[PDB]
């Protein structure tokens, strides 16, 4: 690309962006099953 | 699909290139050029969007703020003119 | 500094958001007033009927075609120079660059109706230098596009009307300012063609061309550059365009003053001063752009001026 | 630096929960969106004149040996003042 | 004449009536950017 | 920096007649010598008086190529201060009050036109025994077509032993009701005589050079010539071209709006840029 | 249809029917607006 400019010609004053405003990203909840009202209607019990 | 026994209550208005659907539907520009408004348009004619291989439900993008249809102050109604920018609510035109 | 003008249309004829700034837009008049001119007119044994025809045509598969009538207040006011240039795209020499052009604004617009649209334009257009009432005297030099503002089915643009090109500040994406460019099927020099080639000041004209033989109508504008005044621009193209004069005022005691070659039958070419170049050489480049998706040959200018004083200089 | 902008985006990245089941069921694994919105430009206008024999005044023209000059001066002011006030009210009135 | 031609019609018409809307929004559903005042003057009737 | 010009309404105005020179805002004045302090017996129709009686429309024609035109602008119920189009830049809003039958789009080239239609542009100053014609404001493009067609009536009414013009989607009647058409086709007459005699010493002067023009068949010879007399020739071109000089007319305005009507009916006001 | 005299029969003809039709002679070139009236009494007329 060769582009030959006289005197102080324009179009050296070119300036134009992009931007990205941000970034959004969630988070979830963890559920915690004997901490459930449910729970009560179970004796949970381990076993190998 | 509505009442699955028959196929069409009326014959003269339903199938293509009929009598209603020459007269009524835009595709065939007829009522091109008059000024008057015309309600079995909506109706007739075929709706078309590009989202149709792209949409579950854009019910809800396209029952939102559909353009008015019909003139404002003219003393009859006349089609909206082309310099307007009412905005109404259209619920009948969704479900047809 | 300079001047601008603004004008609310319809974007029937003409998308804002296609041309780039620079490109020259062209004002019509009411499409009522060809009726009775061609009523009073149009050459003896001939129905200008077919005028009508044209228009009536065309206006029925444009856009809303009711409202084109007395009580318009809103109408179809600003084309393209580009969009009157490929629905005659047809007559121009350099046949490449005019079919591109041709085909990227056919695919640029609506998509829909278009190929319709120009060939009904055509048709108008060949219709009216049928029936002797020629297009110069209804199109005429708006501005050079600067900025818009558009909407459903409706623009506002605001073009210079007056002045410098690059003294005026528009807030594009590149630079705040622009210059002019006109597509490279219209653009004819007549210097060259003359062989005169000296730097210095050059006008500018808005040329159009007159091929008035029986059912092969012939209608397309250039826009000329040239170093000549608007006295003798009129010899000079006159000359080059010897066969069209020729078989133009051939095939276009009572006293009997009948069938005699008139100024109408005899027109050919009719041309106007829109603006100047007052630099020390005119320096242009043709470099292939960007219509979108398509790519298209452009004349860049620098430096013009642009005049006024609308007056249709005829030449028969 | 807004009227710099060629176009903004904005990015989204949500991941949704899961259930563990038994068979018959195909064995579920979480999914993961990525969403991408870009941003509309609009504006506001306002206007307001100022006549002419106000801009004579306005400008610092001689100073006259007269004080009837100086009071329509002073009116000019006030009105350019009152219309100026009432115009960039007028933004914060558009914003809502 | 009063004769009924063994044709019938189903007739469509449409009107427009004049509501008040209830309209509720959620907070912090909107990012809006605010850019700069810009003025231009450009004459008029009588007036700049 | 504007050109400007006072004119001193005078006393002894009847408050009648003030409250419509207050209409006056916008017309078109012409003086016959650029100065600042302007008296009102000079824009009176009572200046120009060519050859005695109130000029013709071939006089008036030729005055306003003549006359330096200028635009009123207010008006204030003591004097009355104008802008001289032409020279000088008016920086104020320079607007225009059309007087024409005809709309005004939005960028036109408006040129002058004495009254050949039913002249009411007259503000009858009898207190002071003076009259103030303005000019009318029609645009470029019907100007070639106007003076044909009134030409042409009168030219057909001597030919004793729907004629409308169009523009903008609006049809202006040129057939005035009363067949009693006295007055306006006496100060048309040196016109229509003027040019007639002209065409004819043309036709006649054509046929009298080449003896193989109709002679050598209208189609076949003319055509294919297309591809003291010697004071006459003389004095048909010192004539013909002092006539279309006359009727040249170059604008001298453009309506361009800004942001308000695209149209001007007739009565209404609009900005103006000189050219 | 192929005489003009039945087409020109059927607009007089309906021009009697109601209030909604072009006026007597036709424009050559428009939209074919109908003549407005002087009263507007309920409302905009809905057109059936």
């Amino acid at each position: 690309f060769f582009k030959q400019i006289r005197s102080d010609d324009n179009s050296l004053y070119s300036a134009q962006f992009d931007i990205l405003l941000g970034t959004y990203c969630n988070t979830l909840n963890f559920v915690r099953f004997l901490e459930l009202g449910l729970s009560v209607a179970c004796i949970c019990t381990k076993f190998p | 699909v509505a009442y699955t026994d028959r196929a069409t209550l009326n014959p003269w208005a339903s199938q293509k290139h009929s009598y209603g659907d020459r007269l009524y539907n835009g595709t065939y520009n007829l009522t091109g050029a008059s000024p008057i408004y015309s309600p079995c348009f909506k109706f007739f004619t075929p709706a078309e969007v590009n989202t149709n291989c792209n949409t579950l439900d854009r019910l809800l993008m396209e029952a939102k703020a559909v353009a008015s249809q019909s003139s404002t102050d003219t003393e009859y109604q006349f089609k909206r003119p082309p310099g307007s920018t009412e905005m109404t609510q259209d619920p009948c035109g969704l479900f047809q | 500094t300079t001047q601008l003008i603004q004008q609310v249309s319809l974007t029937d004829f003409f998308r804002p958001d296609i041309e780039h700034a620079g490109s020259i837009v062209l004002i019509l008049r009411h499409p009522s007033d060809m009726i009775g001119e061609a009523n009073t007119l149009t050459q003896a044994g001939r129905d200008p009927d077919v005028l009508l025809e044209g228009l009536r045509n065309l206006f029925n598969a444009c856009t809303a075609p009711w409202t084109v009538g007395e009580g318009g207040g809103l109408r179809a006011y600003v084309t393209s120079l580009s969009f009157i240039a490929a629905c005659r795209a047809e007559e121009y020499t350099d046949k490449q660059a005019a079919d591109a052009n041709r085909t990227a604004i056919v695919s640029a617009y609506g998509c829909s109706r278009m190929e319709t649209r120009l060939i009904r334009f055509s048709e108008c257009l060949r219709a009216m230098v049928q029936c002797h009432v020629f297009p110069h005297r209804f199109i005429s030099f708006f501005g050079s596009l600067l900025e818009y503002t558009i909407q459903d089915n409706l623009c506002n643009i605001t073009a210079v009307a007056k002045g410098p090109q690059e003294a005026a500040r528009t807030d594009k994406t590149s630079t705040r300012r622009v210059t002019a460019n006109i597509p490279a099927c219209v653009f004819w020099d007549v210097d060259k063609d003359l062989h005169l080639s000296a730097d210095g000041l050059k006008h500018v004209f808005l040329v159009f061309v007159y091929t008035q033989r029986r059912q092969r109508e012939g209608v397309r504008l250039h826009l000329a550059l040239s170093q000549l005044n608007e006295q003798c621009f009129g010899r000079g193209i006159g000359f080059l365009l010897g066969r069209i004069r020729a078989e133009n005022a051939a095939w276009g005691w009572t006293g009997d003053f009948r069938g005699l070659p008139t100024q109408l039958s005899c027109m050919y070419a009719a041309y106007t001063l829109i603006g100047t170049i007052p630099s020390e050489s005119v320096r242009y480049t043709r470099r292939m752009e960007r219509f979108g998706g398509y790519n298209v040959p452009t004349i860049w200018l620098e430096g013009v001026v642009w005049g006024g004083t609308n007056t249709w200089n005829e030449c028969y | 630096e807004l009227a710099y902008v060629r176009d903004g985006v904005i990015q989204f990245e949500v991941q949704q929960p899961m259930i563990a089941r038994d068979g018959p069921h195909p064995v579920d694994q979480p999914v993961h969106n990525y969403m991408v919105k870009r941003i509309h430009k609009r504006s506001l206008s306002a206007a307001f004149a100022i006549a002419s024999e106000a801009l004579s005044l306005l400008s610092n023209t001689y100073v006259d040996g007269t004080e009837i000059d100086s009071s329509l001066r002073i009116r000019a002011i006030q009105q350019m003042a009152r219309n100026l006030r009432t115009v960039l009210d007028s933004f914060e009135r558009g914003t809502a | 004449t009063g004769f009924h031609p063994g044709i019938a019609f189903t007739v469509v018409r449409q009107d427009r009536f004049a509501t008040e809307q209830l309209l509720y929004a959620e907070r912090a559903s909107e990012s809006y950017f605010v850019g700069q005042i810009q003025v231009h003057h450009h004459d008029a009737i009588g007036g700049v | 920096m504007p050109f400007e010009i006072e004119v001193l309404l005078p006393g002894e105005l009847s408050p009648a007649e003030t409250s419509a020179l207050q209409k006056c805002e916008g017309k078109i004045i012409t003086f016959s010598t650029l100065r600042h302090r302007a008296s009102l017996v000079d824009i009176a129709l009572s200046s120009y008086y060519i050859n005695g009686a109130p000029p013709d429309t071939l006089s008036l024609l030729e005055a306003y190529r003549m006359r330096f035109a200028a635009v009123i602008t207010r008006v204030i119920p003591g004097k009355l201060l104008a802008h001289a189009i032409g020279v000088g830049t008016p920086t104020p809003g320079l607007f225009i009050q059309n007087t024409s039958p005809v709309d005004l789009c939005n960028g036109d080239y408006i040129c002058l036109l004495p009254p050949v239609f039913g002249s009411a542009d007259s503000i009858r100053l009898d207190s002071v025994g003076l009259e103030i014609v303005f000019p009318l404001t029609i645009p470029q493009t019907l100007m070639r077509e106007i003076i044909a067609k009134v030409v042409a009536r009168a030219v057909e009414r001597t030919a004793a032993g729907a004629d409308v013009i169009c523009y903008n989607g609006r049809r202006y009647e040129l057939e005035t009701n009363l067949q009693h058409r006295d007055g306006s086709d006496a100060a048309i007459r040196t016109l229509v005589l003027n040019l007639m005699f002209s065409i004819n010493e043309g036709c006649l002067l054509l046929l009298a050079l080449i003896p193989t023009l109709l002679v050598q068949g209208a189609h076949d010879g003319y055509v294919n010539l297309l591809i003291p007399i010697y004071e006459t020739i003389s004095s048909w071109i010192s004539t013909s071209s002092r006539l279309g000089d006359t009727l040249g007319t170059r604008a001298i305005l453009r309506v361009c709006v800004f942001d308000g009507p695209s149209t001007v009916h007739p009565g209404d006001r609009t900005a103006v840029i000189q050219v | 249809m192929l005489h003009d005299n039945v087409t020109e029969s059927l607009r007089r003809i309906t021009a009697s029917g109601g209030r909604l039709n072009p006026t007597e002679p036709l424009p050559i070139f428009g939209g074919l607006r109908p003549a407005t009236s002087a009263g507007i009494a309920r409302g905009q007329a809905s057109v059936c």
